[PDB]
């Protein structure tokens, strides 16, 4: 312990990034925006980023379900990763201008 | 070590007409009083499953997946063995369930000739790549104790299937009527390459085997016509394998279809040879007098 | 359960090198330390060095430095140790113990071992190995009482000490009181051993005496007869 | 052809350009 | 330096925030990649070699 700085102990450690054929394995630590449920506003619920109006509907779905669609080839209900609930995503809203 | 008891004359397999049973949920997706169509591996429904009856585990092969119902008093069958070779070669895979939980392990182990259960299933192991806790446990009286685990491999995925229900009648070791769904319980990131398969059954000697039986039932692509009820469990479905009115019923999504006659599927008498027609050889090219010359010069 | 073999180990000149191995079986050989401990004949142990859950060298005693690298394998899953410039002070049965604790990150050095092995006797002296001689001891025929008659071997002219008697596969656990060996005033040393051997009626062992030795290895099948 | 599944569960294929040697067995135009 | 650890890390979540959070004088030089850009791709196994 009376060396140079260019003769004192250096713990090194390097990290090799492989990519084979396997499944989705460690990938970023996480993403989270504080989710608020007052108006239309975009949403991306582990994949899902379609457009949309949260609101919390009162729909009874299983634990392995995650996502809910009605016959429209399009989901319209969602399950909120972190806290249990069952949302609703009615689309923002749209229509046709008459003169 | 490997063991044998004694009084094991013989026991062949045998054969069972599985009824409706064995429909998963495909995707992790909610529907209420709606029909859905699905393309994936399937259990056609009136097929022909395995029917051993655990009064021998042989290694049976797993080439898109297996369904494993099990009927028993006790908790005998509590694992699996997956992989290619079964031994310290290539990879492996087991699935020990624990009487308090459940574990499982990518580690190259190396299987005996007749795996029975301790640890006492493997002589050397090796390193693994993957492990999961698995909180809770998978696998009264009259009431019997009926349990299926579906097995299935996509690219790299498992995604273990599971449902337990209690028998309230009795059968000598068939199938009981109805219809049961198979909820996803635990998904695998493991990815390893599984071509065979092999139980693991409990002895509890201390002979003590009780009864039990583990039915393989191959699984193959079909379409099933899924009926989600309002509270997205699924009521019945139709394997569109059956007489032609199962087919009616898939291209006229339906259960009340009313009177007349429908167009559903095409016919077509399909090949069985690979003729080819040559004309007959003629006029061979020199190779008589390059190959077979004489004398070369240099 | 743990089974903590070792191998490497047996007679070698003053000055030559020699590698030590401890394949290790039933337990996960990435979270626990190995360290490795000689122990003289009656005189206490010592420890030699230690490498942790990692590739780490915990130290090494105040005469083994500069003489002595130990290396850890976690693929292969055997710890190894490298000895140099052996001298007269290095005849010592050394074992390869494990550790109880996991190691975690953040704690505070504490190393004591929980899982041993048998070791390997590695004299380091000037002599020669010599070759054993097994001989089939006579069981003579003075009967007085049920298994009072018993059968043995002498082996014998042996420099080196790693002496393992089997009698028909490495079985036969039952008394068989093997003497330890002694110096005879000239290096080499003497085993023998007592078996039972009850009433003889073609229902007794094989009357087999295996005797294997490391340094010089040779397997003798001699046979004994009355 | 079916009658429904309100009254009974038999059906009767009808085949289109065969002479029912190519597939009670009847021979319709 | 010749006899180096090699660590295997399974499915996780890797947080590649807390390799700065240690003493001063440290180096952060990559190959290829990038400290922003590091919680972006996807690696099936990482391997840290001490
Ligand atoms: C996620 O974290 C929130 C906040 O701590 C907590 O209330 C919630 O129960 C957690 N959910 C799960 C399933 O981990
Ligand atoms: C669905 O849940 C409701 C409310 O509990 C119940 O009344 C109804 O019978 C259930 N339907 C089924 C059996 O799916
Ligand atoms: C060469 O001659 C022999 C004997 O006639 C015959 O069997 C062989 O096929 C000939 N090879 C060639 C190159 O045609």
């Amino acid at each position: 312990p009376t060396y140079g700085v260019g003769h004192q102990p250096y713990r090194v450690v390097v990290l090799s990034f492989e990519l084979l054929h396997a499944p989705a394995t460690v990938c970023g630590p996480k993403k989270s925006t504080n989710l608020v449920k007052n108006k239309c506003v975009n949403f991306n619920f582990n994949g899902l980023k379609g457009t949309g109006v949260l609101t919390e509907s009162n729909k009874k779905f299983l634990p392995f379900q995650q996502f809910g669609r009605d016959i429209a080839d399009t989901t319209d209900a969602v399950r909120d990763p972190q806290t249990l609930e069952i949302l609703d995503i009615t689309p923002c809203s749209f229509g046709g201008v008459s003169v | 070590q490997c063991v044998n008891l004694t009084t094991r004359t013989q026991l062949p397999p045998a054969y069972t007409n599985s009824f409706t049973r064995g429909v998963y949920y495909p995707d992790k997706v909610f529907r209420s009083s709606v029909l859905h169509s699905t393309q994936d591996l399937f259990l056609p429904f009136f097929s022909n499953v395995t029917w051993f009856h655990v009064i021998d585990n042989p290694v049976l092969p797993f080439n898109d997946g297996v369904y494993f119902a099990s009927i028993e008093k006790s908790n005998i069958i509590r694992g699996w063995i997956f992989g290619t070779t079964l031994d310290s070669k290539t990879q492996s895979l087991l699935i020990v369930n624990n009487a308090t939980n459940v574990v499982i392990k990518v580690c190259e182990f190396q299987f005996c000739n007749d795996p029975f259960l301790e640890f006492r299933v493997y002589s050397s192991a090796n390193n693994c790549t993957f492990e999961y806790v698995s909180q809770p446990f998978l696998m009264q009286g009259n009431f019997k104790n009926l349990r299926e685990f579906v097995f299935k491999n996509i690219d790299g995925y498992f995604k273990i299937y599971s449902k337990h229900t209690p028998i309230i009648v009795r059968e000598p070791e068939d199938l009981p009527q109805g219809f049961s769904a198979l909820e996803p319980l635990v998904d695998l990131p493991i990815g390893i390459n599984i071509t065979r398969f092999q139980t693991l059954l409990a002895l509890h000697r201390s002979w003590t085997a009780g009864a039990a039986a583990y039915y393989v039932g191959y699984l193959q692509p079909r379409t099933f016509l899924l009926k989600y009820n309002e509270n997205g469990t699924i009521t019945d479905a139709v394997d569109c394998a059956l007489d032609p009115l199962s087919e009616t019923k898939c291209t006229l999504k339906s259960f009340t279809v009313e009177k007349g006659i429908y167009q559903t599927s095409n016919f077509r008498v399909q090949p069985t040879e690979s003729i080819v027609r040559f004309p007959n050889i003629t006029n061979l090219c020199p190779f008589d007098e390059v190959f077979n010359a004489t004398r070369f010069a240099s | 359960e743990v089974q903590l073999v070792e191998s490497g180990g047996g007679l070698v000149q003053p000055g030559r090198s020699l590698r030590l191995s401890c394949a290790a079986s039933g337990f996960t050989f990435d979270d626990y330390a190995i360290h490795w401990v000689r122990q003289a004949p009656g005189k206490g142990l010592e420890w030699v060095s230690g490498i942790t859950w990692n590739s780490g060298t915990i130290g090494y005693a105040d005469s083994v430095k500069g003489r002595f690298t130990i290396s850890r394998d976690n693929a292969k899953n055997s710890l190894y140790l490298q000895m140099n410039s052996l001298r007269a002070e290095d005849t010592a049965l050394y074992y390869c113990a494990k550790h109880h604790q996991i190691a975690v990150a953040g704690d505070a050095e504490d190393y004591y071992f929980d899982y041993w092995g048998q070791g390997t006797l590695v004299t380091v002296s000037s002599a020669s190995t010599k070759g054993p001689s097994v001989f089939p001891l006579a069981p003579s025929s003075k009967s007085t009482s049920g298994g009072t008659a018993a059968l043995g071997c002498l082996v014998k002219d042996y420099f080196p000490e790693p002496v393992t008697v089997s009698w028909n596969s490495g079985a036969l656990t039952s008394g068989v009181h093997t003497f330890p060996a002694v110096l005879q005033s000239s290096g080499l040393y003497s085993l023998s051993s007592v078996v039972t051997v009850p009433s003889s009626s073609l229902g007794t062992q094989t009357y087999i005496c295996n005797v294997n030795h490391k340094p010089s290895n040779t397997k003798v099948d001699k046979k004994v007869e009355p | 052809i079916t009658p429904g599944t309100n009254t009974s569960n038999q059906v009767a294929v009808l085949y289109q350009g065969v002479n029912c040697t190519e597939v009670n067995v009847f021979q319709t135009r | 330096v010749y006899a180096w650890n090699r660590k295997r890390i399974s499915n996780c979540v890797a947080d590649y925030s807390v390799l700065y959070n240690l003493a001063p004088f440290f180096t952060f030089k990559c190959y290829g990649v990038s400290p922003t850009k590091l919680n972006d791709l996807c690696f099936t196994n990482v391997y840290a070699d001490s």
